[PDB]
């Protein structure tokens, strides 16, 4: 069925500070990397690990996604005794804001093409100022379902307390294709 | 070449048992046990009469070895031009062996120790330093061999008979007998390296810590019958005591090197003599009177002071001197050795502050329970 | 044709510095590892071979990889002034084989035991019976100066699989000039 | 035939390897160009 | 307490005052640092249980004890 708003992404503190580590290295220049982890259930997408990938001229897309590098990281990370599945993609929009380009939406339907639960991450790294954290969580909705006098996501809780979301993810088309998911990072008292 | 060991087998006890025990293995194409037999029977008590004779051999043995040991090799070579005593040849024999083997193998550092040690005998000084600096410096990269830093530091203790080599020569006697830790010499060596060892402590001018005297295992288990006075001279040096009675006991012996340098001794006891004596101090009246280092010293008034003001320019005192009062006011930045005793009563102090410390401890988080949050 | 894992035992102690076999014994264990990971991996192409030093050390320069290329090379320069452990080096090897990458390969052991072995009676033994409690096979072929036919050894081989196995091999080599054909005769083919 | 065998497989593999370390490298110069400069 | 990190590193060194020698690992002290990305991101990570920088009264004499 129609996913929930409830529907939340579980982030690990060494995940986000991976992210935003390569975001910041990248910059001026977006990077990407995959999101390894586990679904566990329908409402919850724990990202448990995620491993940054050579940077391609093509920028962030699809071309630029190399099957030798992520198989042989992938492979062998389940060696070392860290078996996750891809769940996702994380990417850079340096000074742009949160929100998914048509390549990025060409990248996320390639990934739910294989994984239909995928999520697409953004981090804005130069606006990851000083106690703030401008990371969002994104899924396509294909214009089938919303044209068709279908709501793209049942709101099954009151979990959408998700306040406004920052006008620049309006201008660019937010809810007319990619839902926005709610974040809820994930730390351990370790 | 059988027939050349044959008409050679003489010389050695047994004289089949001494070189075709050795061509038994050879003829096998074998090197490892030969060169540890060959090894061996070198080391046989002989005047090795037939050195002549062996060389060509070794020469045979080292024109298609191709397998046997550098470090073997080497080993032998020195004992082959130990025995054949002709030091103008000497220098080229050492030479080519060390050509004949230019690999990577750490063997050529020995060859340099032993033209060191065959060319402090004639030529000791002008390039002898270039030797041994060559041979410090190609000394990296595999400190685990323990034998070429043992023949290196056995050739600067050979140095130690130069006008400027006290203190130099006895840290590399410490160095030379942390190398080598087992008996593996005579009774006499061993009380020999200790005696020279002791010689050069008392006589280094850059040299008073004295820690290795009971913490050296060689000169503290050794001698204590043959001359063991120095022993207690070392303690007394390690005391600060007068103790000038071992002082002349031991300038009956040892008259040279002792009896032209007796003002030294008497000045380096008078140091360590101060410093045993605000070593002894309750650290909290550390202040020193004149009186009890005239009289600690067996010095005069008149001469503490440019005592004292000696061991604060060496850099074992950071004190400061005053004339109205005279009371020398003390501060330590030179540590010691300590003991069983002293280690007992010191830890029981550090018991007491770290008591003080969690009493206090204690109070401030009681009394301020509201406020900590 | 049947997925094993080839995990040799190379040697380069001071003892095989004296001219026994060939020019020395270095080329001719070389050789040797080079025959019979050729004759393990053109058996199978999906099999996997790796190689553990044994002087004074235990190193895992090559990992237990297909490709026989890396084990060549690593089998170079291996400069022979250790001594053999030999308690440490089938332990070693064993352990690095329970990191196999497939879980259906065969166990197989190779060790090049060129020096005298210096273990307890009682130590191999319960070696011995720790690799039957784990199902590990081991072939153990000795060179140059040895004791010939050890006791230690072939009852290690004996206890190594008892009571109808099949028969891990203690292979003795003939001094002098002889290669690997009376070990790829017999050891090679069967198992 | 101990040195020819040994050092030419030595060196043909040595070669072989770091060729194929050069086309990588340069496939992902070449794939890191692009247009526009 | 504090401080979860100890570096170490390897020496070599005939010990100088004549003992036998060993490999030994010699201490090298170590301190934790942050990247600016690293930075915002553990704070906030944290975002519940970081003290005021400014300290005041209470955390100072915490500190203290
Ligand atoms: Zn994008």
């Amino acid at each position: 069925p129609a996913v929930d708003t409830a529907e939340q992404v579980y982030i690990s503190s060494l995940a986000l500070l991976k992210m935003l580590k390569h975001g910041r290295a990248g910059v001026p220049m977006e990077v990407m990397g995959l999101m390894l982890g586990e679904f566990v259930d329908d409402y919850t997408v724990r990202v448990i690990d995620v491993f940054a990938m050579p940077q391609s001229g093509t920028g962030v897309s699809v071309e630029a996604v190399d099957p030798v590098f992520q198989a042989k990281m992938l492979d062998m990370l389940k060696q070392t005794g860290r078996p996750e599945m891809v769940v996702g993609w994380y990417h850079s929009h340096p000074g742009f804001g949160c929100w998914l380009s048509g390549v990025d939406i060409n990248t996320q339907q390639s990934f739910e093409a294989l994984s239909e639960r995928a999520v697409a991450v953004v981090v804005d790294p130069i606006q990851s100022v000083k106690g703030k954290v401008v990371i969002d969580a994104f899924r396509l909705i294909n214009a089938n379902m919303m044209v068709l006098g279908h709501e793209p996501r049942q709101t099954t809780s009151n979990l959408g307390h998700l306040n406004k979301p920052s006008i620049q993810a309006l201008i660019h088309g937010l809810n007319r294709h990619y839902y926005s998911i709610t974040i809820n990072y994930r730390k351990n008292e370790l | 070449v059988p027939g050349f060991l044959q008409q050679s087998q003489n010389s050695g006890p047994g004289q089949p048992a001494v070189w075709h025990r050795l061509e038994e293995l050879y003829t096998k194409k074998l090197w490892h046990q030969l060169t540890l037999q060959v090894l061996d029977f070198v080391q046989d008590p002989c005047f090795a009469q037939g050195d002549g004779l062996i060389k060509l051999y070794e020469n045979f043995i080292s024109e298609f070895e191709h397998r046997v040991n550098p470090l073997s090799l080497v080993e032998i070579i020195l004992h082959v031009v130990r025995q054949m005593t002709d030091p103008n040849v000497a220098l080229t024999f050492l030479e080519k062996t060390r050509e004949k083997v230019k690999s990577s193998d750490e063997a050529v550092i020995l060859c340099k120790t032993a033209i060191g040690a065959l060319k402090l005998n004639i030529g000791d000084l002008q390039v002898t330093k270039e030797t041994i600096e060559d041979v410090e410096e190609m000394l990296n990269n595999l400190p685990g061999v323990t034998s070429v830093h043992s023949r290196f530091y056995d050739l600067s203790s050979k140095y130690y008979q130069t006008i400027g080599n006290h203190a130099s020569y006895y840290k590399d006697a410490l160095r030379f007998l942390g190398c080598v830790d087992i008996k593996d010499l005579p009774v006499s060596e061993q009380q020999e390296r200790a005696f020279t060892l002791g010689l050069a402590g008392l006589l280094g001018e850059g040299v008073f810590n004295f820690g290795e005297l009971l913490m050296h295992p060689v000169l503290e288990s050794l001698r204590n019958t043959d001359r063991q006075w120095l022993i207690d001279t070392l303690y007394a040096f390690n005391s600060g005591n007068v103790e000038r009675f071992q002082t002349l006991k031991t300038a009956w012996g040892q008259q040279p090197d002792l009896a032209a340098n007796e003002a030294q001794l008497l000045r380096k006891i008078q140091l360590l003599c101060l410093m045993e004596m605000t070593f002894t101090r309750p650290a909290n009246h550390r202040q020193l009177t004149f009186e009890e280092i005239a009289k600690s010293a067996k010095i005069t008034v008149n001469e503490v002071e440019l005592l004292v003001m000696k061991a604060l320019s060496v850099g074992l005192v950071k004190g400061s001197i005053d004339e109205v009062d005279k009371r020398v006011h003390m501060t330590w930045v030179q540590p010691r050795v300590l003991d069983l005793q002293q280690i007992k009563g010191m830890k029981d102090r550090l018991e007491f502050w770290c008591t003080d410390v969690k009493s206090m401890e204690m109070l401030v988080e009681h009394q301020a329970h509201d406020i900590l949050t | 044709m049947v997925l094993e894992s080839t995990m040799v035992c190379v040697d380069n102690s001071e003892y095989m510095r004296n001219g026994d076999f060939l020019p020395t014994r270095l080329q001719a264990q070389q050789d040797a590892v080079n025959i019979v990971c050729h004759s393990k991996t053109r058996s199978n192409p999906e099999n996997n071979v790796g190689l553990i030093t044994l002087a004074n050390d235990c190193e895992v320069l090559t990992t237990l990889t297909p490709d026989t290329g890396r084990i060549l090379s690593k089998l170079h320069t291996v400069q022979p002034k250790g001594k053999i452990t030999f308690c440490t080096g089938i332990r070693v090897a064993h352990l690095a084989l329970k990191h196999r990458q497939g879980k259906n390969h065969k166990m197989r052991i190779i060790a090049f035991v060129g020096s005298p072995v210096e273990d307890n009676e009682k130590d191999l033994v319960k070696l011995a019976k720790r690799l039957k409690k784990e199902k590990v096979n081991v072939d153990i072929i000795n060179f140059g100066e040895e004791e010939v036919n050890t006791e230690k050894l072939t009852a290690f081989v004996n206890t190594l699989n008892g009571k109808d196995g099949t028969g891990s091999h203690l292979v003795t080599v003939p001094p002098g000039p002889s290669l690997a054909d009376a070990l790829i005769s017999s050891p090679i083919l069967a198992g | 035939i101990k040195i020819m065998k040994s050092e030419v497989l030595r060196v043909t593999h040595e070669l072989q390897a770091m060729k194929d370390k050069i086309k990588e490298n340069s496939e992902k110069i070449k794939v890191n160009k692009t247009l526009p400069y | 307490l504090g401080l979860p990190t100890e570096a170490y590193i390897s020496v070599e060194e005939v010990h100088d005052d004549g003992t036998p020698t060993s490999k030994t690992f010699e201490h090298v002290t170590s301190e934790i640092g942050a990247e600016e990305a690293e930075e915002v991101g553990v704070e906030h990570l944290l975002r519940d249980i970081k003290d005021t920088t400014v300290g005041t009264l209470s955390q100072r004499i915490t500190n203290q004890v």
